[PDB]
Parts: C-alpha cells; structure tokens; sequence
C-alpha cells in the first residue's frame, strides 16, 4: 500500500497516526521488514 | 518565544477528541499520557503556552 509522504512517522509497531489507527495497524509483537520508496514519477488522481 | 503567555484553563469540559483530529496540525505529539486516552484522566490547571 502507498502513503502520500507522511509513512514513517505512522507506520510503526504500536505507532498511532490517522491513517494508521483508521485503515492497518501492525500487530505489537511484529516480525517484518517494510520498505519505501518514491513513485511519484509513475496530476494522478 | 521568549515573551509566551501562560493562560490557565479550569472548570471546562470540552470534546478531547478534535484535538488531534485537526488535519491541519502538522504533526501530534504526547509524552506523558496515551493520545486515545485523554478523556478519562482528570486534569488540573491547564496551561495554554505557545
């Protein structure tokens, strides 16, 4: 899934943030390894 | 910053939820109490800085 910029500050285990609390939290107890990456290039509503 | 005002707020009571859904705010920081959990705590001389 794709966030206009503001991801890390709400991606994060036990990490609140609107989007976050209001479409997928992470579970407390988390095993993963989450990347990012711009594709703005790929205006575009 | 040097000139702040320090207004002190008592006897409200007042929805502690559109606090932080005011999208306008850049970004919500707590560092005493859980965010979700402001309603239930009972507070005491409330300062207004900025």
């Amino acid at each position: 899934f794709v966030i206009r910029g503001d991801e890390v500050r709400q991606i994060a285990p036990g990490q609140t943030g609107k989007i976050a609390d209001y479409n997928y939290k992470l579970p407390d107890d988390f095993t993963g390894c989450v990347i990012a990456w711009n594709s703005n290039n790929l205006g575009n509503y | 910053v040097y000139a702040w005002n320090r207004k002190r707020i008592s006897n409200c009571v007042a929805d502690y939820s559109v606090l932080y859904n005011s999208a306008s705010f850049s970004t919500f920081k707590c560092y005493g109490v859980s965010p979700t959990k402001l309603n239930d705590l009972c507070f005491t001389n409330v300062y207004a800085d900025s």
